[PDB]
DNA sequence: ACCTTATTTGCATAC
DNA sequence: TGTATGCAAATAAGG
């Protein structure tokens, strides 16, 4: 269980602590990777320190983070795909071909794939998140 | 200088804007 | 399946 | 050289 007034004095606390020790953010994350599965990012810790996080996603990562700050107090120390990074060239073709077809079926993002050697999945959520954006750009 | 769009997908209600709500409404319920 | 809407995150990069 | 952030890939949850 947690409160905004919690959540808060964590944030701060922990900040104050794994300076300390020594510890950079990144350097947190890629500890919670090799304790927990999921490997995170300093700019989620950032997030997290900087309350710029969700309630719910705050709430989620407090315990883990607080698990690993009391253990490495202690003693001392020191399922989600990653990022692809679609470079210049390929974004441009893609947004090439979201003007010429907005909402490619699955065989023209097959063949979109083979053409820029990409990932079919990859391509269909970059087209579901391009056409997002269109339309918060323009309402 | 411009302004520019924001592109891109943002936390809807970040804690840090909760707090800061919560501190604006305990200073008017602090006062009544 | 994959469309949608709505969040969770993380590269890349400016500080 | 760490930390903050724009932009957006990945995910979750309904049709």
């Amino acid at each position: 269980p947690s409160d905004l007034e919690e959540l808060e004095k964590f944030a701060k606390t922990f900040k104050q602590r794994r300076i300390k020790l020594g510890f950079t953010q990144g350097d947190v994350g890629l500890a919670m990777g090799k304790l927990y599965g999921n490997d995170f990012s300093q700019t989620t810790i950032s997030r997290f320190e900087a309350l710029n996080l969700s309630f719910k996603n705050m709430c989620k990562l407090k315990p883990l983070l607080e698990k690993w700050l009391n253990d490495a107090e202690s003693s001392p120390s020191d399922k989600r795909k990653k990022r692809t990074s679609i470079e210049t060239n390929i974004r441009l073709t893609l947004e090439k071909r979201f003007q010429d077809n907005p909402k490619p079926s699955s065989e023209e993002i097959s063949m979109i794939a083979e053409q820029l050697s990409m990932e079919k999945e990859v391509v269909r959520v970059w087209f579901c998140n391009r056409r997002q954006k269109e339309k918060r750009i323009n309402c | 200088e411009k302004p520019k769009v924001y592109q891109g997908v943002r936390v809807k209600i970040t804690v840090k804007e909760l707090l800061q709500q919560r501190r604006a409404h305990q200073a008017a319920s602090g006062g009544t």
